[PDB]
Order: structure tokens, then sequence, then C-alpha cells
């Protein structure tokens, strides 16, 4: 089971600037009161970040690289991003990864999947009883053969909630090194309205999980009598990682701060080699 | 003063390298490998100290 | 006058162990007394975590042709704790086991299994010719000949590609010097040494840069504060003096290093609490004299 939908408006690509966003804790070592010079791959400063948007309309999900890494970013309402795929054929010969945080359950998937064109999940919407139901599963027909797998705990989240204005701000840096593949997230509310925030947080690690398999390509799952449908108001932004020092900044609390783009241009240059925040004549 | 400061920082941190050594805790040599091969290490580490 | 001479240092008075709950031991009968080895070209990886195991039981044993280690000493795994170990599984012939060693070439090492260069791990093997060697020749293991190039250590290929020794290009399935690379060993018990079946394993177990899973057995003393001791959390060796903390360690973090790359808290393994270390007191002595010619 899968259906074609179509019905929607067709627009260009749009691009936004990552002012100061993307950046983790890089290891579970204390540190405090401290500089420190660390090299990996992160987001660099003042980036180019691509745009996909579901409103009211428009639904694109589309086949997107993974490549050396992913800054996943939404800023969302009532819960309406919810899955991953991940994989290199998508196509029943190389297994696939599967994340759901579905209604019930978060499920964690590794196996031989075989899915369609449009695959996604699916809610109806508020038919009197005061609830948004999942009705709508339609991913995968085929699972032949698979390794991992887990079910967190039972729970029940949110499918309802009306505002002009996002306030949830989810965070995600997907990697995948050493066959490990690794989770790392933050959760935010912010005022705004069409375009990224502008600040300063890092992203505390989440996951790890020691799966194996190679990855060329994603695609989100969103959430929604085979056409003919209604967008929740959300936007998500993708953006790549690259291989770039950083100078690193922990205060009492072991908190990263702030940090240095270390090159960015010759003033940033100039303070890694110093090892400062401040330069004088 | 500031010249006397950077001088000893940097000394502490010279204690950080490996020279080529397996590791650059003294500890981890010792207590992982046997005395006829954990020598042939110990020996870069104190060539660099020195 | 004032000379200066040997220095001083207080002395550790008792020694402590700390170590994880863990009970349950490891699968290794699942992979040395396993039934059936899959060809060189398509060996197999198995994954062995949160156990205790016994690398004695191991070495002791008469079987095993050749158990050689790399990074480490036989004697000593059984006190220290590893993150992860990973166990790989072939069969190969009885004289090509030489090329296994980390940093060599050949065949093997070129075309089907390739260690790197800063391996730490256990290398054992021991032939299986009659268990698996039969006067007809279990031919289902065979190995890899012609590669379009050399693969990177702890790579695999699964293909049924064919290959083109000579200059033109080849089509379809076979053709002038258009080989099918995997080629079958000639096993069969009658034959000389050398030839034999043997069979190999390889342990990949990784070092103290992580929380750890799993730990040789070692069984815990209780906790003492405020007196130079000698400590050692899950593998990491020292002395000095624990006390209790401030530091707010966040749920994933384990350690806390200094500028010297010295760990200075810690956090106990059975009840996480956060343990500051600091070392034992030293210094000088400075013995101060009138002459000798006026008194001792
Ligand atoms: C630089 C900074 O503010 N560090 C904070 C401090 O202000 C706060 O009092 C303490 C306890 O909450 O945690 C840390
Ligand atoms: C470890 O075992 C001890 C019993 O010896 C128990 O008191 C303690 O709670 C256990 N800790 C964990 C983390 O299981």
């Amino acid at each position: 089971q899968c259906v074609n939908l179509t019905t929607r408006t067709q627009l260009p690509p749009a691009y936004t600037n990552s002012f100061t966003r993307g950046v983790y804790y890089p290891d579970k070592v204390f540190r405090s009161s401290v500089l420190h010079s660390t090299q990996d791959l992160f987001l660099p400063f003042f980036s180019n970040v691509t745009w996909f948007h579901a409103i009211h309309k428009r639904f694109d999900n589309p086949v997107l690289p993974f490549n050396d890494g992913v800054y996943f970013a939404s800023t969302e309402k009532s819960n309406i991003i919810r899955g991953w795929i991940f994989g290199t054929t998508l196509d029943s010969k190389t297994q696939s990864l599967l994340i759901v945080n579905n209604a019930t359950n978060v499920v964690i998937k590794v196996c031989e999947f075989q899915f369609c064109n449009d695959p996604f999940l699916g809610v109806y919407y508020h038919k009197n009883n005061k609830s948004w139901m999942e009705s709508e599963f339609r991913v995968y027909s085929s699972a032949n053969n698979c390794t991992f797998e887990y079910v967190s705990q039972p729970f029940l989240m949110d499918l309802e909630g009306k505002q002009g204005n996002f306030k949830n701000l989810r965070e995600f840096v997907f990697k995948n090194i050493d066959g490990y593949f690794k989770i790392y997230s933050k959760h935010t509310p912010i005022n705004l309205v069409r375009d990224l925030p502008q600040g300063f947080s890092a992203l505390e690690p989440l996951v790890d999980l020691p799966i194996g398999i190679n990855i060329t390509r994603f695609q989100t799952l969103l959430a929604l009598s085979s056409s003919g449908w209604t967008a929740g108001a959300a936007a998500y932004y993708v953006g790549y990682l690259q291989p770039r020092t950083f100078l690193l900044k922990y205060n009492e609390n072991g908190t990263i701060t702030d940090a240095v783009d270390c090159a960015l241009d010759p003033l940033s240059e100039t303070k890694c080699t110093l090892k400062s925040f401040t330069v004088e004549k | 003063v500031n010249q006397n400061a950077q001088a000893l920082n940097t000394l502490v941190k010279q204690l950080s390298s490996n020279f080529g050594a397996i590791s650059s805790v003294l500890n981890d040599i010792l207590s992982r490998l046997d005395p006829p091969e954990a020598e042939v290490q110990i020996d870069r580490l104190i060539t660099g100290r020195l | 006058g004032i000379y200066q001479t040997s220095n001083f240092r207080v002395q550790p008075t008792e020694s402590i162990v700390r170590f994880p709950n863990i009970t349950n031991l490891c699968p290794f009968g699942e992979v040395f007394n396993a039934t059936r080895f899959a060809s060189v070209y398509a060996w197999n990886r198995k994954r062995i975590s949160n156990c205790v195991a016994d690398y004695s039981v191991l070495y002791n044993s008469a079987s095993f042709s050749t158990f050689k280690c790399y990074g480490v000493s036989p004697t000593k795994l059984n006190d220290l704790c590893f993150t992860n170990v990973y166990a790989d599984s072939f069969v190969i012939r009885g004289d090509e086991v030489r090329q296994i060693a980390p940093g060599q070439t050949g065949k093997i090492a070129d075309y089907n299994y390739k260690l790197p260069d800063d391996f730490t791990g256990c290398v054992i093997a021991w032939n299986s010719n009659n268990l698996d060697s039969k006067v007809g020749g279990n031919y289902n293991y065979l190995y890899r000949l012609f590669r379009k190039s050399n693969l990177k250590p702890f790579e695999r290929d699964i293909s049924t590609e064919i290959y083109q020794a000579g200059s033109t290009p080849c089509n379809g399935v076979e053709g002038f010097n258009c080989y099918f690379p995997l080629q079958s060993y000639g096993f069969q018990p009658t034959n000389g040494v050398g030839y034999q079946p043997y069979r190999v394993v390889v342990l990949s177990f990784e070092l103290l840069h992580a929380p750890a899973t799993v730990c040789g057995p070692k069984k815990s003393t209780n906790l003492v504060k405020n007196k130079c001791v000698n400590f050692n959390f899950n593998g990491l060796t020292g002395t000095g003096v624990l006390t209790e903390s401030n530091k707010k360690f966040l749920p994933f973090q384990q350690f806390g290093r200094d500028i010297a790359d010295t760990t200075d808290a810690v956090r106990d393994p059975q009840t996480l609490e956060i343990l500051d270390i600091t070392p034992c007191s030293f210094g000088g002595v400075s013995v101060i004299t009138p002459g000798t010619n006026t008194s001792n």
C-alpha cells in the first residue's frame, strides 16, 4: 500500500543563511574554564542552507544526498516531522535504516526494506472527536532480512495545536563514521516566523548505534481518499558538514558558550594563532 | 612576568606528546605491555622529555 | 651553608579496585565451536559485548597452532577492560597465515582481508584438516584471485563480476582470458602439510577511550577517601587522594582531563558519583649546617 499524491504547488529551491548554528560536544570528557582547539566535521559559519516547507499546497519530500553528515533543523508546530529513511539503494538489494517517532513508540529498524515513490505517515483531522488519530503508514511493502531492531517504551505525543508562528525548534546532527551512526540533538522554544533563528547554542549527544551500513541518500517522512489533504505549517532546513578546525570556549560549568570558525577570514585565523577571543593593535 | 609564565606553560604542555610511541601516558604502556617490549617505547618517551 | 639533598614523598597506604556489575560470560563457544566457517572472501564478523571474558583458558589451551598478539601481551588481557570486541572468522590455506599479520602484502593481504597498520588485537589459528576437508574435498571454500586494485583494511566485496586480465573488454559470462575471479582450494586429506585447511579467528578489540563494557574477572573492593591510595578504575591506574567533588558532570561525561593529559576527576562505575583526584605531597629537603670543623 502506497499512493502517488500530486496535488500541490511547484516552486524553485530557496536558500538561507546559517548564522552560528551547528556546534556540538565533540567528546565525553569534562572540561571547564578553558579554550580548546578541536578538529572535526562541523557546519561552517555563515553558510548557505537549503529550505523546504510544508504549508497548508506545499508538500515536498524529495530524495536528498547524505555526504559526510547532515545538519537538519525544523521549525514546527503540532509535531508533523516524525520519520527518517536512510539508505544507499532504497530498493531491496541493500539494507536500509528506518527511524520513526510514531505516536505510540519510538521504533528503530535496520531491515532489507522495500519502499515506494511516496512513502509517508498520516493522521486524520479533527473529525469531531477532539483528536487526530494515526491512520496512515504507507512507507514500505517488503521486509526480508533485518538485523538490528529496537522499540522504545510506549507513549503518546500531541497531534494538535494551532498558532500562526512556530515555537518548536528541533536541531539534529547526523553522522555515520566507523560503522557507527551518531545522533546529536537539541530542543528550543523561540519566537520566529519564517527563517532560521539568530543566536548560539550547543547540541548534546543523544544516541550512538553500532549499525555499520553505507548511506548515500536519505528522505524525510512527514505527517499528512487517495488525494486531497491538509498540511501542517512547518519549515525544515538542510545543511552539510565539512572538516574544519574550531576554537571552543568552556566556561566554569564546562558549557560551550562561544566558538571561532578558524578559516572564515583573516581576523578569525589570527584569533586562532593567538588562542584568544580579543586581539590588540 | 609574561615571558616567564609563557615559557613555563609550554614546558608543561610538552608532556602530552607521543614522540612516536604508542601513547603519551606512561602507565598505559606499563599496564599493557610486558617488559622487553615496553622498553622500546619508554625509551622514545625519555628522549623527547629530556 | 645550606645544601639541597634528596626529595621526599608520602607513600600510598593501600589499593582500591572498582569494576562494573557484569555477570554473564561471553559466547566464545559460538565462535570456536561453530559447525561451519565461511570462505575467506566472505569472512564472518560477530560482535561481542556486555559479558565477562576469560582469555586465560584460550591462552592455556594447546589446540592452537598460532596465538600471537600485536598491541598487548597475552598475559595482561585478564586485567584490562574494553569497550567492544569483534571476532572475524574464516578458513585459509596452511601457509598463507603468515600474510595475515599487519603490514605485509601478497595474495590474501591484497585481495581478501587487510589489517590496518595500527592494529591492536590477537590472531589465532589452528589446522582443521579432518573436520572439513574430505576425500572428495569440500570445495565451497574458494578465494578471490584478481581484483581491480588493493582493498583497504576491514573491507569486503561480494560479487559475481567477471574480470578481464586482457586488454580488450569482455562481455557475457566468459571468453578469452575473461576470468571468474573466484577459485576453489584443493582441500583433500591426503594432501601434504602446507595445503591443509586452517581455521583463523581475529580479535580486534578497542582500548581505553570510552565507557567500557567487557572486563576481566577482577572483583571490586570498597572505597576509601582522604588517604594516598592506589586506584584502578576500569583499567585506569593511578595513585593519589580521592575526594568529594563539586564538578557537575553531565550524564554522558565520564572523565575530566588536565592540560598535561592527566585525569583529575572520575565517576565511580557502581555508585554514580564524582570524585576528585589530587596527588600526594612532595618537596625538597635542605640540610643546614655549620662547618664540620665546628660541630657535627
Ligand atoms: C552493582 O552491584 C551492587 C551490588 O554489589 C549494587 O549495590 C549496585 O547498585 C550495582 N550497580 C549497578 C549500576 O547496577
